[PDB]
C-alpha cells in the first residue's frame, strides 16, 4: 500500500497565526491529493482536491501546496471555527489510505474553571451506589487537576476524570471528575471536597458539601 | 441538498455478520461511487472498499474478502456486509461519495455522520439516569448516566431546546460499563422556578428517559 | 490555490439510450455490451458546464462557458444494423472568447 | 468572431501501448479488440494543449496556464497476465486554471 | 510544414480505371482523416469519400460504388481508386486533411493542390510552341502554345525569373485541341539586348520546349 | 443530401467596404459550417470553422455568423488580397456538401488596355498555318471589344478570345484575341489590324501591321 504519514499529529496556535499542516506519501502520489476537515461534532468536509485545487464553498485563507512526496496544506488568518483534525487521502491507487490527522488548538486567554459539587441522588442511594460528581467546567489551558478529600483525608481511588474536547465557540475545556463508593461506605463519612488546582492559581478552587447539613 | 445516512445495529458479537445501510439522497446512486470507511476509536481512517457507479467493487485486501458492498439504485441505497467479526473491527462506519474533476483527479465530496460499531460478547445493558441538584448568579445542573453498553448515548435538555452551556463528557468504561455526565448552565431565577428536565437516548436498548432536576 | 475559469461537473451515464455518431446519424446506444462471453454494464465517463467565465478581462472580451465533445466507441443501432460506432459524449467545459463591437 | 482561451490539438491515437486505468495502476492496451467475430483496430480520440498564460486573461489579478486535462474510456487491456475491460486516462481537454497573486 | 500532393495521369479513356496518390508531409496518418474532392470544370466541389485514421473508409453513394480508398500509414501516401470511368468524372481531384475542434465540430484545415484529369477517347498531343515578336517604353513579347490535350500546360519565362507583368490566357478547345497564349512585359532595356526565353510543361506528353523570343 | 446553397455566386466591392457571403443549408446544420477562401493561384484555405471560430492564422476582419439555416462570413475593411472565391461545407453529415461558391471582384479605378499584335511567326507558317494574336493587357472593368480587320475590311470568324481572371496585386483584366487562318489566305492579304473598344474611350485602340514590310 501507500503509506501517508502525519508525523506532528497534534498542533497549538493563536487567532490570526498561519499554520502548515504536513502530509508525506510513501511512494509518488504525483497531484492524487486531498484535504479534509472533521469538526468535532463528528462531520467531514472536503477542502482541497488535486494539491491544489478548492472544493466549492471552502474560505480563500485554505491553501494547497506539495514538492516530491511532501505535501502542505495552509491556514492563514486562523479564525475561530478553524478548530478541526485536518487529515489527508492519496487518490492515485487502490487502496485509497488516509493520514492519522493533525488536531489542532486555537490559544486563548487563561481561564480558571467553575466548579460545582453534587452529592449522589437519592435514586442512587436506594440502588446501592454513591457517586459524587464534581464538574470543572471552562477553563483553559487544558491541563489541570483534582484532588478529593472525605472528612479533610485525600482519597484516590474510586476516581474517575473525563474531559472534553475543546468547544469550537470559546477555546476553552471541560472536565469531569467522580468519586465512586458503596452507599454504606458514603454514609459513615460526612465531609466531601472537591479540590481543582490550576495554572490561573496557585491555591485550588475548592468546593464542598455536608451529608447531613440538609 | 445531498446527504448520506448510516444505519447499524451498535452492537455485534465475536464472529456473527454485519449488515449496514447508506441511505442516499439529494442525487442518484446509478451516476456515483460509494466508499465505505472507518475509524476506530482514537485512531486513523481506513478505506474498506467502494461500490463504482456501475455495479462493480472494489475492497481493501487486509479484509481478507469478509467484506461485500452491493446497491439497489431504484431504493437509494448502498449496503455493507461483513462476515466472521473480530473486536477489531469495532469502529465507526462512514459512506463518502465518490466526485470527479474530470478523469484527472478523485475525491470523496460528501461523507455521511458515521455509526458507531462496538464488536463485543458484553451484553446490551440500558443506563440508570440520576439528577444532579446542587448543594444545600448562574446555577449548575448536571445529569449522571451510569452503567449502559454499548456506546453511544445521546444528552439533551429540554428536548435540545436548552443548548447554551451545555457539556456532555465523553463515556468512561470500568468493568463492561460506560458511565457518563452532562452538566447544563442556567439562570438562579430561572431554576428552581422553571422545570429543567434531562433526556437520554440510548438507541442499542430503544430506551429513552427524561429526569427532572429537583431541589432538595 | 488554484480555480477553475469554467465550472466543471463530471459523472457516470449509465441510461444512455441514444446518441449521434461521428458520421452525423442519429443511433441508439444498447444498455450491455458482450466482449468474449463477458457481459459489460455500457457506461460513459462525461465532463459537463455547471449552468461569464470566471478570472475573464471583461472590458476587452466578452465570454462564456461551453461544453465541449469527445468521440468513444460505444456497442449501437443504426435502424436494423449492431455495431461498433464512434459517438458525441460531453467530455468538458471549456471558456471561449469574443471581441467586442 | 471567437477564440479558444486555451489552444488545443486534437488527434487519433492508434499507437497507445500503454496507459494508466481507473484504479490508478499502470496497465498494457493492446492493438487489436475482438467483439463478436469482429476485428477493430483500437483508436482513441484525444484533445490536450498545444504548448503568457491563457489567452484573454485579467492578468493584473490572476495568475493563469493551460492544462491537460482527461477521461476515461472503456479499453481492452493487460494487467500482467489478465486480460480485461477496463476505463483507462486518456487526454480530453485544454482548459485554463486561475491562481490568485501573492 | 504540412502539405499534401496528388499525382495522377491527367488523361484516361472511358471505361478504364483511375489511380490517384496523395503524397502527405509534416503529418502522420495513423491519427488523421483524409478527405477526397472533386471539382468539375466550372462546377461547385463534390466531395467523393475519406479514409478515417483507423483505416475504415466512407464513400459518396452517388459514385455507385466505384470508387475506394486505402492507405500505407509507413509510406505517407493514400490511394484513390475508381472504376468505369465516364466523362462526368473529368474534374481537379484533391485531398484534403480532416481537422477536429474536440468532438464538436469538423473541418479540413489543409489542401492539396489538386491533380487535372479529363476522361475521354481522344489521343494525347503535345503542343506546337511558337515565339510571338513585334512588329516591324515596354515591350510586350509572347508565346502561341497551340494543339495540345489535355490539359494542362504550365508557361513560365525565363525558367521564372521573369515573373512580373506575366499574363497566361486560359486555354480555349477547338476540334478536341487546346491552344492558349502567354505573354511577358518586360524593359526595352532587357530585350532584344538580353534574351527572352519561353518553357513550356505539358505533363501529358511529358515534353518541356524552350523558344527564345527573335526580332524580325 | 444537404444541399448547401450560395444564390450569389459573383459580388464586386471596393476597398475598404464590409462584404457579406452568404450560405443556405437545406436542412439544419445547427453549428457544423465551414468557411473556405480559394484564391486563383488554386490554393484552398480554412477561414473559419463551426459558424464563428477562427483557424489559426486568419485576419480578424474576417467573421462568422448565422440564423436558422442561413450563415454569413462578412469580411470587414476589404483588402486586396481579398480577390478570392468563398465557399461553406456542412460538417453534420455525410456525405459531406458545399456551395457554389461566391467569387468577390475587387473594383478599381479605370485603365484603358496596352495593345499589341503580333503576326505569325515563321515557325508557324512552315507548318502551314498563321495565327495572329492580340494582347489587351491590364484593363477596368472586364468587359470589352475585339474586331479584326484584313485589308480594311471586318473579319468576324476564326476569331477566339479568352480572358484572364482579375489580377490579385492591381484589379485588373488582361485578354488575349487570336485570328487563325491558313497559311494561303494569310499571303493573299497584306494589312492586319486589331481593335479595342473599351469604357474609357469612345474611339477604339488600334494596333497594325503590315505582312510585306519587313
Amino acid at each position: 500500500d501507500i503509506q501517508m504519514t502525519q508525523t506532528t499529529s497534534s498542533l497549538s496556535a493563536s487567532l490570526g497565526d498561519r499554520v502548515t499542516i504536513s502530509c508525506r506519501a510513501s511512494q509518488d502520489i504525483s497531484n492524487h491529493l486531498n484535504w479534509y476537515q472533521q469538526k468535532p461534532d463528528g462531520t467531514v468536509k472536503l477542502l482541497i482536491y488535486y494539491i491544489s485545487r478548492f472544493h466549492s464553498g471552502v474560505p480563500s485563507r485554505f491553501s494547497g501546496s506539495g514538492s516530491g512526496t511532501d505535501y502542505s496544506l495552509t491556514i492563514s488568518n486562523l479564525e475561530q471555527e478553524d478548530i478541526a483534525t485536518y487529515f489527508c487521502q492519496q487518490s492515485k491507487t487502490l487502496p485509497y489510505t488516509f493520514g492519522g490527522g493533525t488536531k489542532l488548538e486555537i490559544k486563548r486567554a487563561d481561564a480558571a474553571p467553575t466548579v460545582s459539587i453534587f452529592p449522589p441522588s437519592s435514586e442512587q442511594l436506594t440502588s446501592g451506589g454513591a457517586s459524587v460528581v464534581c464538574f470543572l467546567n471552562n477553563f483553559y489551558p487544558k491541563d489541570i487537576n483534582v484532588k478529593w478529600k472525605i472528612d479533610g483525608s485525600e482519597r484516590q481511588n474510586g476516581v474517575l476524570n473525563s474531559w472534553t474536547d475543546q468547544d469550537s465557540k470559546d477555546s476553552t475545556y471541560s472536565m469531569s471528575s467522580t468519586l465512586t463508593l458503596t452507599k454504606d461506605e458514603y454514609e459513615r463519612h460526612n465531609s466531601y471536597t472537591c479540590e481543582a488546582t490550576h495554572k490561573t492559581s496557585t491555591s485550588p478552587i475548592v468546593k464542598s458539601f455536608n451529608r447531613n447539613e440538609c | 441538498q445531498v446527504q448520506l445516512k448510516e444505519s447499524g445495529p451498535g452492537l455485534v458479537a465475536p464472529s456473527q455478520s454485519l449488515s449496514i445501510t447508506c441511505t442516499v439522497s439529494g442525487f442518484s446512486l446509478i451516476g456515483y461511487d460509494i466508499n465505505w470507511v472507518r475509524q476506530p476509536p482514537g485512531k486513523g481512517l481506513e478505506w474498506l472498499g467502494m461500490i463504482w457507479g456501475d455495479g462493480t467493487t472494489d475492497y481493501n485486501s487486509a479484509l481478507k474478502s469478509r467484506l461485500s458492498i452491493s446497491k439497489d439504485n431504484s431504493k437509494s441505497q448502498v449496503f455493507l456486509k461483513m462476515n466472521s467479526l473480530r473486536t477489531d473491527d469495532t469502529a465507526t462506519y462512514s459512506c463518502a461519495r465518490g466526485g470527479y474533476y474530470y478523469g484527472t483527479s478523485y475525491y470523496f465530496d460528501y461523507w455521511g455522520q458515521g455509526t458507531t460499531l462496538t464488536v463485543s460478547s458484553a451484553s446490551t445493558t440500558p443506563p440508570s439516569v440520576y439528577p444532579l441538584a446542587p448543594v444545600c448568579s448562574s446555577v449548575t445542573l448536571g445529569c449522571l448516566v451510569k452503567g449502559y453498553f454499548p456506546e453511544p448515548v445521546t444528552l439533551t435538555w429540554n428536548s435540545g431546546s436548552l443548548s447554551s452551556g451545555v457539556h456532555t463528557f465523553p463515556a468512561v468504561l470500568q468493568s463492561d460499563l460506560y458511565t457518563l455526565s452532562s452538566s447544563v448552565t442556567v439562570t438562579s431565577s430561572t431554576w428552581p422556578s422553571q422545570s429543567i428536565t434531562c433526556n437520554v437516548a440510548h438507541p442499542a436498548s430503544s430506551t429513552k428517559v427524561d429526569k427532572k432536576i429537583e431541589p432538595r | 490555490g488554484e480555480f477553475s475559469v469554467c465550472d466543471s461537473v463530471s459523472v457516470w451515464v449509465g441510461d444512455k439510450t441514444t446518441a449521434t455518431d461521428i458520421k452525423g446519424k442519429e443511433v441508439m446506444v444498447l444498455g450491455e455490451v458482450n466482449i468474449n462471453n463477458s457481459v459489460f454494464k455500457q457506461y460513459f465517463f462525461e465532463t459537463k458546464c455547471r449552468d461569464g467565465c470566471r478570472g475573464i478581462d471583461s472590458k476587452h472580451w466578452n465570454s462564456y462557458c461551453t461544453t465541449t465533445h469527445t468521440f468513444v466507441k460505444a456497442l449501437t443501432m443504426d435502424g436494423k444494423q449492431a455495431a461498433w460506432r464512434f459517438i458525441r459524449i460531453d467530455t468538458a467545459c471549456v471558456c471561449v472568447l469574443s471581441r467586442k463591437a
